């Protein structure tokens, strides 16, 4: 029975999760899409001149 | 084609002539950009012993409209501030200054204003350029969301009042300022906010730079129908100083 | 170990539980996708066909 | 986040602005009629029109239309007047300069006459447009900076099409009127006279083009970042310095050790852009008339790199190894 | 010197023919590719079966690989005296088309 | 006696007593799922 | 030495990391954590370049050339005299560029401005990283990057352009070239208009924004405004950079034939007779 | 040598500790990677070859 | 006495003692690691 | 030579110390890397060849 | 007396004493390292 | 000349000292690198040859 | 008396004495190094 703690001391619950979510869901997952878009078609090259 | 001596042909001569021309042009361009803020000073206000590699330019004159006279540059710094509430943190040069009292109220740091003229900017007709929408003939909202009547939200999440009017630029057909009416709990009178520091939503207007308790100390205009250049500089500097001075965590390192 | 409960005297439980739930999901989804992208572990091999 | 000032939040509309006037009576030649576009109002001004009608503008319009129509009808006749095949091969067609065997003489209509007539009309149109841009600034009692910067591009235009073919003695040195066919001319010109990379004036032109793009990026970002202090009103900041100019200067002073003024940055911009076609035209005019192989010129003046390793694939791998056998 | 350049590789019937009476990739003369044109304008400005998807001249393979015309276009000194009859950028375009074919 | 959150020692203990059970149930379910999946296809 | 109006802006605070351990100036330059890192990386890279030049045999600025390794090394580390120096210098350059951007962010924060300039610099950084990291990674060898020499990095561009035969037929190259030309034209027009307003003929008063708006509506029938021109210039320059990066990244890993062949989809649509 | 403690009268420890941690971790990672880039000291390849 | 950070003499001494203790422990661990690595695969 | 202590009446130690700290580490990294690019003094390759 | 930094004579003397104490220890360590390296692989 | 001490009445010692330090280090590095580009004075290569 | 930097005559003399001492020490070390190098590998 503690409702007198929440209503007395209120902030924002959803702010830190939004960070976690825009970090992995955002950056990590989209990086995968972009890499796995061009790399599925592998390429090999033959050298015919000086480096 | 033949060569004057060695490998010297017309192309080489053109290249060397361009080199000389470019040196002269660089000198001219650098000199033209030293008409404001010179000569240099040290941190104690005295003239510095070093002044640079490039000498100062000669004087040029502007002729202003609406009978304001002439402006000759380079000259004396007429936009200089007189009494700054600042303190030194070292006996030499190259270290920061520390505010003496309240940086937001004293106009130092990112809250700094420049001493502009105490007159409004005019249009081609000779009238004040920025006018409240209640006194502009034939103007109206044509697209987007109308913010009049919506409540205003502070940076810490407090409702301070309502938007009562908009001040627009008649010559360029653009909104410049938003006028607010403060609640009695958060001050008295009306204040202006620049359009570039607000976000208009479907149910509210958000101002994130300053907090709820900072809204009563925003500088006010002398007249309800016009604003001078000094007043604008003082108002916009106040709103920009809060991005660093509103909260102690905004100034300390973020890591 | 007996005094591990004092963590809630440092961090706010309300903003911790939501972030933890937002992390455990977006971890499980990543692991499931990693399993799917392989051949031996794709279970949509016994699936994707009906006799 | 904070507002970034890329798209306007709300738009307002009032009576249309018909423009300023003086004793020169500009209102006499202006059209009546204006419009408003709310789609372009998100990024800039919404008002469309009016426009000024003079003799130079009308002459330029007529001659340019004639040049366009001559090129188009020649391209249409070259394909048998078949509209679907005209559309199918639009990017590959062109009106071709004369053959090298005619020198500077007038060729037949079949082998360059139409090309000469179209070139004459285009030249008239461009010169008339430049005259119009000069006259408008003269009648507005302003400076002549716009005309001088348009004349810097006209210099490279004229060198490409008129001066160099006369110096070389053949109308066959000009550029064909077509899309893929003029990009073929660019590549063939580079191949014919050695390597245009080793032309020092081509390198200077590239320097100035890169610098102008860099400068516009810097200036646009800087002005947008001080707009919260009313920085986009540049003329009043020139006449009466404010805190926007001071912050804009101090940013670059603390970054790279020197800065500009609000008026002096536009001089930098004006020179970097205009210096591109001038150096380009100087470089183009020297090719073929003075220098015929730019790589050999670089070897003579000792700035061509030297390579030690060998040439050919058999010095690095094997045909079976590449195929994976 | 060509067919045995690196190893023992000959030619038989099953090198041009591959089971067909008419071998694939044979070419004809198509030089006038546009109408109402007379000279250098008569051979190039069109995407044809001989030009390699470009608008470069379709005249090649008939002046070079059937007739005997010069392919080289470069000057062999940094400064030379240009004469009429010397190669121009149009000869360079024809050589560019041939090299695209190669 | 630190409290950056406005709780008192006994309230934090009661909260932790529920958090621990909530964690142990998840752990047991995960253990059973991993046992089943290993039975399907071993990886060690 | 300070400017006449500079002292009231030189206050303490506004750092991402470091506090006042590095919060000072050296001459006109601001120093911070990222100033320290910039100095370290840039100095190490320059000194290593000159060591490689001394071991090559020439100190001529036109002739110095430090090259990446052979294709047979793949994505591994080469001997320092056969390509490893290039890799170390590449790492140093990436570190230096990122430190420069973060220093700009700290200066912006201290002055109370927006962060448009570091964001705009990030696009140039992205183009460089595409040239030296992403494309060689997709192609499978560090030896696909361009060499570090004033005149030898033009030979790389030439040979890479001619490996797809006729590179002008690349559509993304067309878009990038168009954006470059349009950006330059817009910059010329903007500078000219502002200078012409501020500098009238002798004996004449100065002009205002109404005059500029009138000149361009008379000239061409439309005026973009004094706020729209800066947005348009920034957008054009950023588009130029982005499409340059795209055009180079599609040439190696996505398309292998010559570029004229790509238009065969248009040349052979069923809608034609 | 006995007065080296006066370095903390010049530099703030709160700011020194973070920078020192960053420097030490980056140095450790760089040295481990340098060892991994060779052949004689790459312990992932040695395990494969030896067994 | 000269002080830019606001600490006193005694506080600086007390802090330096603990900092030296941490430095010595770190160095001892590193020495043991280097000895083991040299025994396994010697350079020099 | 006995008055060399007067340099600290010209220069503040706060800037000087950071300058010296950057310079010394730069020097050390440069010298070690220069040694690593020769044949006679590359200790990683010497260890491999000696085995 | 000339003082751009605000320090006195005694403060400068103390600072220089500690600074040179650090310098000599650094130099002694470097000398030992150089001697060991020369014994391992001479360069003269 | 005994009047050479008056150079400090015209130049600030703080800026001259910094410029002199930079100049001297760059000059020393330049000379040391010029020596190593020759065959007769490269001490690393001489050490390698003498073994 | 002319002075751009704000110094005095006596201050300039005192500074110049120490500057010259440092210069002479630097030069002596350089001379010894050059002599050792000349004995090792002559260049004249
Ligand atoms: C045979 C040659 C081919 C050809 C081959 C190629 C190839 C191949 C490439 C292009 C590329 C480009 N081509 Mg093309 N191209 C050809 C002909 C043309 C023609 C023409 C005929 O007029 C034009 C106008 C162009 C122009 C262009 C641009 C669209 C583009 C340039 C990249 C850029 O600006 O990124 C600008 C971005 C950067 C890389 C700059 C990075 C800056 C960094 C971040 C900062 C460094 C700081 C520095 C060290 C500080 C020093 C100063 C201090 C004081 C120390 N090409 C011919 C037909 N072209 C290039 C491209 O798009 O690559 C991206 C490319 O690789
Ligand atoms: C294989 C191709 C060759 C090459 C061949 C050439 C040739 C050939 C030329 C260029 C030229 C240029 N090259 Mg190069 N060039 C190459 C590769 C490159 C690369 C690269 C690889 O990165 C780059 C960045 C460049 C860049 C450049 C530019 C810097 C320069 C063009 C000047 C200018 O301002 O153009 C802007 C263009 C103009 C201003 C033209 C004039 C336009 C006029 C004003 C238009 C009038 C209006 C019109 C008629 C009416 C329109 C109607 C409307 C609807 C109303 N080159 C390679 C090596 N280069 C030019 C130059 O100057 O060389 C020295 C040139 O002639
Ligand atoms: C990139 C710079 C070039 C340029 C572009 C340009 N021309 C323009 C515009 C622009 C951006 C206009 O906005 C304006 C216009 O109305 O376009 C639709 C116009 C115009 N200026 C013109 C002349 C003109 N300018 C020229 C020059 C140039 N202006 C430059 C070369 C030339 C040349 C190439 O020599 C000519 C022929 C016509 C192309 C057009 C005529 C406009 C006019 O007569 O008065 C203003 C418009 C009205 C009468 C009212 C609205 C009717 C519009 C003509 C149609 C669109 C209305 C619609 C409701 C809005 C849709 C959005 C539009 C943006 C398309
Ligand atoms: C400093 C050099 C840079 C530069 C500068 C520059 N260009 C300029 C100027 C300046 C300073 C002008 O003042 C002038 C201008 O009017 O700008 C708005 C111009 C200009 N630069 C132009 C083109 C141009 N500039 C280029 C380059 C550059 N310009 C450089 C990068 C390039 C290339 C290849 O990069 C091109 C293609 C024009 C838009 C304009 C010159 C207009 C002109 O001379 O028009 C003559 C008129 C005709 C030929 C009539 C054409 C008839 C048409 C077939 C129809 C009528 C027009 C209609 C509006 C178009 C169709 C509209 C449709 C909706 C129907
Ligand atoms: C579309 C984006 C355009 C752009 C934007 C842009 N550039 C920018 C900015 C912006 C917005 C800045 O704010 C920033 C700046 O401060 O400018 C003054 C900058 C900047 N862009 C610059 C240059 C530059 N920009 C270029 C291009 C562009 N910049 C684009 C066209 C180019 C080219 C090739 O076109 C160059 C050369 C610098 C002047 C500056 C930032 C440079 C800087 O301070 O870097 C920090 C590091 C050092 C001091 C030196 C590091 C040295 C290395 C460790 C060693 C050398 C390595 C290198 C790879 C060797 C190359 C050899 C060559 C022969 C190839
Ligand atoms: C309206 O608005 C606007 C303005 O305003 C009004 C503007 O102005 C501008 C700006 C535009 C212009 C000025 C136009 C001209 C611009 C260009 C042509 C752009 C191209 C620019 C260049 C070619 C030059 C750029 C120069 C660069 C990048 C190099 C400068 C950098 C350095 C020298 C190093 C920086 C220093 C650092 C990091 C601090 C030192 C580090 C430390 C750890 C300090 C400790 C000390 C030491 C180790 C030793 C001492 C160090 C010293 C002396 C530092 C110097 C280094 C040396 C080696 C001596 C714009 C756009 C604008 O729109
Ligand atoms: C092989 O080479 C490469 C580069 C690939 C590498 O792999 C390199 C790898 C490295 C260089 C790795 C380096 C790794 C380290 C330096 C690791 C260091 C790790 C630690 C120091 C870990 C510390 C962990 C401590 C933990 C988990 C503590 C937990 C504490 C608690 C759960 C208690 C919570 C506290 C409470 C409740 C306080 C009570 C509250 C009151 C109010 C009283
Ligand atoms: C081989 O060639 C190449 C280039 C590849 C190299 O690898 C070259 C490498 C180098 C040149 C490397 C150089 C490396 C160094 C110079 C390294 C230096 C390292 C140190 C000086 C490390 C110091 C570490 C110190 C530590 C860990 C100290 C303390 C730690 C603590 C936890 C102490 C905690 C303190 C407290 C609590 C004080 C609180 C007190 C109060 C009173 C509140
Ligand atoms: C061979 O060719 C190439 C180019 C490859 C080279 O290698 C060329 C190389 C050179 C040209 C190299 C040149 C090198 C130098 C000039 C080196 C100079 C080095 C020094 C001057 C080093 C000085 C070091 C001094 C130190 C470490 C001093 C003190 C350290 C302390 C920890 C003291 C701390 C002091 C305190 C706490 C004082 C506090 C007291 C109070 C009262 C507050
Ligand atoms: C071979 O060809 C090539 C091009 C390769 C070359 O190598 C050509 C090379 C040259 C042309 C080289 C030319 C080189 C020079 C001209 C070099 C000159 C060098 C000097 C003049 C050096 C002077 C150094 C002096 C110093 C270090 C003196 C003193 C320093 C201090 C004393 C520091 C202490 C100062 C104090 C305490 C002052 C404070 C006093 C108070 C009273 C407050
Ligand atoms: C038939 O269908 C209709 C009616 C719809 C049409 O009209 C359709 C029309 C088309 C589809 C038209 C398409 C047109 C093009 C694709 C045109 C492309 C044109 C170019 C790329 C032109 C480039 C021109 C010039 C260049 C690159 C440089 C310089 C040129 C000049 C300086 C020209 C000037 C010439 C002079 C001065 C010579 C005059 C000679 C005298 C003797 C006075
Ligand atoms: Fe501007």
């Amino acid at each position: 029975k503690w409702f007198d703690e929440w209503n007395s001391k209120n902030p924002t619950d959803i702010y830190k999760p939004a960070i976690v979510v825009g970090v992995a869901g955002g950056a990590v997952f989209a990086a995968a899409l972009l890499v796995s878009m061009g790399q599925p078609l592998a390429t090999d090259s033959m050298q015919t001149g000086p480096r | 084609e033949e060569t004057f001596f060695g490998n010297f042909d017309l192309a080489s001569l053109s290249l060397w002539l361009f080199y000389g021309f470019f040196a002269l042009l660089i000198y001219y361009l650098q000199t033209e950009n030293m008409r404001e803020g010179y000569p240099l000073e040290d941190e104690d206000g005295n003239t510095a012993a070093n002044q640079g590699p490039f000498p100062l330019p000669k004087e040029k004159t502007f002729k202003l409209q609406h009978g304001r006279g002439e402006l000759t540059l380079p000259g004396e710094d007429v936009q200089r501030r007189d009494n700054l509430a600042l303190r030194k943190t070292a006996h030499g040069n190259g270290f920061p200054m520390e505010p003496t009292g309240d940086p937001m109220l004293d106009g130092v740091g990112p809250a700094s204003w420049s001493k502009r003229r105490d007159v409004p900017e005019l249009d081609a007709h000779g009238h004040p350029k920025i006018v409240p929408m209640s006194a502009a003939e034939g103007f109206g909202v044509s697209a987007g969301t109308d913010p009049r009547g919506l409540p205003v939200m502070a940076g810490d999440g407090e409702i301070v009042g309502l938007v009562s009017d908009m001040w627009i630029d008649e010559a360029e057909q653009l909104v410049r300022y938003l006028e607010l009416e403060l609640d009695p709990e958060w001050g008295d009178g009306k204040r202006l906010v620049q359009r570039q520091m607000v976000r208009i939503k479907s149910d509210r207007v958000k101002v994130r730079s300053i907090y709820g308790k900072h809204f009563k100390n925003v500088p006010k205009t002398k007249s309800p129908n016009q604003v001078t250049l000094l007043e604008e500089d003082k108002i916009m500097a106040y709103y920009a100083g809060g991005t660093l001075y509103a909260d102690e965590s905004r100034l300390e390192p973020q890591l | 170990m007996s005094k591990f409960y004092k963590i809630w005297l440092i961090f706010d439980p309300r903003r911790v539980f939501v972030a933890q739930g937002v992390f455990l999901f977006l971890l499980a989804a990543m692991i499931h996708l990693v399993l799917l992208s392989t051949e031996h572990f794709n279970w949509f091999e016994l699936a994707a066909a009906n006799a | 986040p904070e507002y970034q000032n890329i798209f306007t939040q709300v738009q307002v509309q009032g009576p249309a602005e018909l423009g300023v006037d003086n004793e020169n009576n500009l209102t006499e030649e202006r059209t009546t009629g204006t419009g408003f576009s709310q789609l372009i109002g998100w990024i800039g001004n919404a008002q469309l029109g009016p426009i000024y009608l003079g003799w130079f503008g009308i002459i330029s319009l007529v001659t340019g239309t004639l040049w366009f129509n001559i090129v188009g009808f020649n391209m249409l006749s070259q394909v048998g007047y078949s509209i679907p095949e005209f559309i199918r091969q639009l990017f590959w067609l062109a009106l071709e300069p004369p053959s090298p065997e005619y020198g500077l003489r007038m060729p037949p209509l079949d082998d360059g006459g139409w090309f000469i007539i179209a070139s004459f009309f285009l030249l008239v149109s461009v010169i008339s447009w430049w005259l119009r841009t000069y006259q408008l600034a003269e009648m507005h009692k302003m400076g002549k900076h716009v005309a001088w910067a348009f004349a810097a591009a006209i210099w490279l235009f004229l060198v490409l099409g008129l001066f160099r073919p006369i110096l070389m003695g053949s109308w066959s040195e000009a550029v064909p009127y077509g899309i893929f066919p003029h990009l073929d001319w660019t590549t063939a010109f580079s191949i014919r006279y050695g390597n245009l990379y080793y032309n020092p004036f081509h390198a200077l032109s590239i320097v100035f083009l890169y610098g102008s793009v860099l400068l516009f990026a810097m200036h646009g970002a800087t002005i947008l970042a001080v707009t919260r202090f009313g920085g986009d009103r540049e003329l009043e900041q020139i006449y009466d310095r404010g805190t926007a100019s001071e912050r804009a200067g101090l940013f670059w002073r603390w970054t790279m050790g020197f800065n500009a003024t609000m008026e002096g940055i536009h001089r930098w911009a004006w020179w970097f852009a205009v210096l591109t076609p001038i150096t380009g035209g100087i470089g183009i005019l020297l090719t073929g008339t003075v220098v015929d192989n730019w790589f050999l010129w670089a070897v003579e003046h000792n700035f061509a790199p030297d390579y030690t390793q060998d040439y050919g694939y058999e010095a690095y791998t094997t045909y079976d190894g590449f195929l994976g056998r | 010197g060509h067919v045995y350049a690196n190893a023992e590789v000959g030619v038989t019937c099953f090198t041009c023919h591959r089971g067909q009476a008419v071998p694939s990739e044979v070419w004809y003369r198509i030089d006038p590719v546009t109408e109402n044109t007379s000279g250098w304008a008569s051979v190039q400005n069109r995407a044809t079966s001989l030009s390699q998807f470009t608008s470069l001249p379709s005249d090649a393979l008939y002046q070079y690989l059937l007739n005997y015309e010069q392919i080289a276009v470069h000057d062999l000194e940094s400064r030379v005296e240009t004469l009429p009859g010397d190669p121009t950028w149009q000869n360079t375009e024809r050589t560019y088309s041939l090299m695209n074919y190669f | 006696d630190l409290s950056f959150t406005g709780l008192t020692d006994e309230q934090a203990q009661e909260l932790h007593s529920v958090y621990m059970s909530g964690l142990w149930l998840f752990s047991a379910v995960a253990v059973v799922a991993h046992l089943a999946t290993f039975i399907w296809r071993p990886w060690f | 030495a300070l400017l006449s109006f500079e002292r009231k802006y030189r206050v303490r605070g506004g750092t991402l990391i470091g506090g006042d351990l590095f919060d000072f100036w050296v001459g006109p330059f601001y120093v911070g954590f990222f100033g320290v890192t910039t100095a370290f990386f840039a100095l190490l890279g320059t000194i290593l370049i000159f060591w490689g030049a001394s071991q090559q045999g020439t100190f001529n600025p036109w002739l110095i050339n430090i090259a990446p390794p052979d294709l047979s090394y793949g994505l591994g580390m080469a001997p320092l005299m056969e390509g490893g120096l290039w890799q170390i210098i590449t790492i140093c350059a990436i570190g230096a560029f990122v430190s420069w951007a973060l220093r700009e962010v700290e200066i912006c924060r201290k002055l109370g401005m927006g962060y448009h300039v570091p964001f705009a610099f990030s696009v140039a950084i992205f183009a460089y990283v595409t040239l030296v990291v992403f494309r060689p990674l997709l192609m499978g060898a560090w030896g696909h990057g361009f060499p570090y020499g004033i005149w030898s990095h033009l030979d790389w561009v030439s040979n890479t352009g001619y490996a797809y035969l006729h590179f002008h037929y690349n559509p993304a190259h067309m878009l990038a070239v168009t954006f470059f030309f349009t950006t330059t034209l817009a910059l010329a027009l903007h500078g000219a208009l502002v200078l012409s307003a501020a500098n009238p003929p002798k004996g004449e008063e100065v002009k205002g924004p109404d005059n500029e708006d009138t000149f361009f509506r008379d000239f061409i029938g439309y005026s973009i405004g004094t706020l729209g021109i800066h947005r348009v210039g920034l957008l054009l320059a950023l588009n130029a950079g982005f499409w340059s990066a795209v055009c180079i990244i599609i040439s190696g890993p996505v398309w292998t034939k010559g570029w004229p062949e790509w238009w065969n989809w248009w040349l052979e649509m069923p809608i034609w007779p």
